[PDB]
């Protein structure tokens, strides 16, 4: 029983915002660590419900900053297949290993649920500093993968944290977003939008806007 | 009489607490039934046998240990030191000259399994072994010089705390001067030099330099430290390249590019 | 057959952060051994408090885990301005499968206090049809991240809330979201809601802010 030891596995899903847009590439990623010099031949097997694929692209080994060597493989994904929950399986090849490494990833399963988004403008006691705090709630969505962003007249706002999906006791997901703008910004009347990615949303997306009007 | 060398089986200058170790007391003159003279930090120890064994190791143990035989002068000192932890990192030597192999051994508390074994040199990993093995560096230079830990996982990932060595300069790089200046009338005579010399105290021994030109060889290796050209007509002329080295050559070291026009 | 190299493990933890803020509350920190074998379960704890040694730690019976080992916890009460003031704790663990006994320290998270800006957000009008609604609170530009956030009303602790984790802003500071769902019901009653927050760079470690429908 004196096997241990070998490189280590590690696989990654795509980012949110990849399996929304049809335009992006989504793609899962086969990380192998602690690949010695003795044994540097790596293998990947790529796998999709079982059945196996061969149009991944692998990067040459690449000699990390503690002597190992680090090996990755690409596999490009199909928007829909990831969403409709299928299995992406990768599996490792290497002579140091007493057998393969399979590592498995996929959706998070259970229904999907349409997110509601709501925008709030800054509280009147923060009116008396020079940036104000712009929130947009979003919540009540299933899985947790969504993408949140902000934009005004055509150009993305470069200031704004989105905090990470809370799960509510529903069984669901919220979270806040806060864009901070000068002051003068809200007062002139600028119109702000939140812009929200999700699957269970028509065509993947919402957006709702924001803008000083009491008067 | 010469000195009296003591070494260690196993040559591990570090070992855990409870461990065993053996010093030898090894005098040239091989002696017959002669007492042996040991000393830990100075103090005489009650062991007169040729050979002494501490069977558990404890802080005790720790210190410089010298020895005596016969008509011999006593030893340079071995300084041992007792630990406790998971992992030690054991060398074979703390102070070694360019060339001299060194040994590491990534050591585990009561001799457990660990892999996955980095060795560590300054804080950056050099070394990846799966499966728990020693490392030795056999041509040894300056760089190899610093503090020196290893990790290892078990049933976590543990840690050695470091231990220095110093890998000391032989002489520097035989850099080759120029005594008459170039440009220079064909039909005068040249001295060539190869500038390097010692560091250390090291009594019988004698580098021998090797004057080069471009790529073919002029004169080898010869105890004497000038090349002499006659009196210089200039194909003798270009790039002039030198070479020091010890008689074995575990330790070489060029020399810049001397453009000589005559 | 040799054996794995190791032992047990010590986890060291800090005290809540409202028990340090409330003087009638009873800070705590603790230290938690794991992987306590069977065979050599005996184990002893010193304390120390920034150097010196205590002895008013309380040592908790031992308690079996699914993995066939023992977790013993030793608790011991620190002083609120001795925790605020920065004085470090030291725990130090023997066992005989130890090559040498553990030590630990914490102490309070060390940077320059910011004071938290604490907002209340009405419902977005959106949400107004829905039957439950959403109280939200912002808490943002406070460092260090240790804060307590609660909601009451009518002098009763309203819990029916979920507060995001600390999120490092922009400028280096903390910021967090707190959302209250209450029925729609009590909003437009008039119902009046607060926001208590409590955190060490405020004045009186202490403050709330109100929320209710205004016209
Ligand atoms: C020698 O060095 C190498 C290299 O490390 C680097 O160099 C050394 C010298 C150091 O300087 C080091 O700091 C450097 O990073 C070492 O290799 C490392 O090995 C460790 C393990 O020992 C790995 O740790 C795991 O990390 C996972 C997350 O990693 C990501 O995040 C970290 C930072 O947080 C990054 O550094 C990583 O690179 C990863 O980053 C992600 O990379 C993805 C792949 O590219 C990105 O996705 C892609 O992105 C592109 C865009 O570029 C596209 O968008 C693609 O579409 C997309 O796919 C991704 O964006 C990126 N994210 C970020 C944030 O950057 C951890 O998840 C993991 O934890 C799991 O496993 C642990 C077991 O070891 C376990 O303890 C954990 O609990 C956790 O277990 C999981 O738990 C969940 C529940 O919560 C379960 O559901 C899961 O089933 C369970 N999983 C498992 C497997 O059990 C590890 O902590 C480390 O990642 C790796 N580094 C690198 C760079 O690969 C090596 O260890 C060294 N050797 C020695 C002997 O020391
Ligand atoms: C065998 O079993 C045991 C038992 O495990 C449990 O039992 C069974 C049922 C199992 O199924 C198992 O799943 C169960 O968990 C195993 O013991 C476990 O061992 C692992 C390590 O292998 C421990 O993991 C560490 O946990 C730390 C934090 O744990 C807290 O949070 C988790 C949940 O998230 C809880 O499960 C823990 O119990 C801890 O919860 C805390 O409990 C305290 C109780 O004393 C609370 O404090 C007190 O609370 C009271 C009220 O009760 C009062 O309020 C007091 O005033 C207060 O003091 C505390 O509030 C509570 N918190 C929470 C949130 O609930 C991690 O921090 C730690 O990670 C560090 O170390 C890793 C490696 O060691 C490293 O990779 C990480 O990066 C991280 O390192 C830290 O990183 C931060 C940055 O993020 C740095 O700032 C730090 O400096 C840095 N520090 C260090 C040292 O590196 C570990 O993940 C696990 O906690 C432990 N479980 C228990 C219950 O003790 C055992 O491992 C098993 N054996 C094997 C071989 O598997
Ligand atoms: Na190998
Ligand atoms: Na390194
Ligand atoms: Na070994």
């Amino acid at each position: 029983p004196e096997l241990l030891g070998g490189p280590s596995v590690f696989l990654f899903p795509p980012k949110p915002k990849d399996t929304l847009m049809i335009s992006r590439t989504p793609e899962v990623t086969c990380v192998v660590v602690d690949v010695s010099h003795e044994d540097p031949e790596v293998k990947f097997n790529w796998y999709v419900d079982g059945v196996e694929v061969h149009n991944a692209k692998t990067k040459p080994r690449e000699e990390q900053y503690n002597s190992t060597y680090r090996v990755v493989s690409v596999l490009t994904v199909l928007h829909q297949d990831w969403l409709n929950g299928k299995e992406y399986k990768c599996k490792v090849s290497n002579k140091a290993l007493p057998a393969p490494i399979e590592k498995t990833i996929s959706k998070a399963k259970g229904q999907p649920r349409e997110p509601q988004v709501y925008t709030l403008p800054p509280s009147r006691d923060e009116l008396t500093k020079n940036q104000v705090s712009l929130t947009c709630l979003v919540k009540g969505f299933y899985p947790s993968d969504i993408a949140v962003e902000w934009e005004s007249n055509g150009q993305p706002e470069n200031n704004y944290k989105t905090t990470p999906p809370v799960l509510d006791s529903d069984g669901s997901f919220f979270l806040y977003s806060k864009l901070t703008v000068d002051k003068s910004r809200w007062q002139q009347g600028n119109v702000f939008s939140c812009s929200v990615m999700h699957e269970a949303l028509h065509n993947h997306y919402t957006q709702k806007s924001l803008s000083l009007s009491p008067g | 009489a010469p000195k009296a060398v003591i070494k260690l089986q196993p040559p591990w200058v570090s070992v855990f607490q409870e461990e065993s170790v053996t010093l030898h007391c090894e005098v040239p003159h091989l002696p017959g039934s002669s007492s042996t003279q040991w000393f830990l930090n100075g103090t005489a120890i009650q062991t007169s046998t040729p050979t002494y064994h501490i069977t558990s190791a404890s802080e005790d143990d720790s210190g410089e240990y010298r020895c005596q035989r016969g008509l011999s002068g006593r030893s340079d000192p071995i300084q041992l030191e007792v630990h406790r932890g998971w992992l030690l990192l054991q060398v074979s030597s703390r102070v070694l000259t360019e060339g001299e192999p060194l040994a590491l051994r990534c050591h585990a508390w009561k001799d457990k399994l660990v892999y996955n074994v980095l060795y560590y040199r300054n804080g950056k990993a050099f070394k990846f072994f799966h499966w728990n093995s020693n490392l030795t560096i056999l041509k040894t230079n300056m760089s190899h010089s610093g503090t020196y830990h290893c990790s290892g996982m078990g049933k976590r990932r543990y840690t050695s705390a470091g231990i220095s060595v110093t890998v000391k300069e032989l002489f520097p790089a035989p850099v080759l001067t120029a005594s008459v200046t170039s440009p220079l009338l064909e039909g005068t005579p040249v001295t060539l030099s190869c500038e390097t010399k010692l560091l250390l105290q090291r009594p019988g021994l004698q580098l021998y330099f090797s004057f080069y030109m471009g790529s073919k060889t002029l004169r080898g290796r010869d105890t004497s430290s000038e090349y002499q050209i006659l009196t210089a007509r200039r194909e003798d002329s270009g790039l002039y390249w030198c070479e020091a080295a010890t008689e074995d050559g575990n330790v070489l070291k060029r020399s810049p590019e001397l453009e000589l026009q005559v």
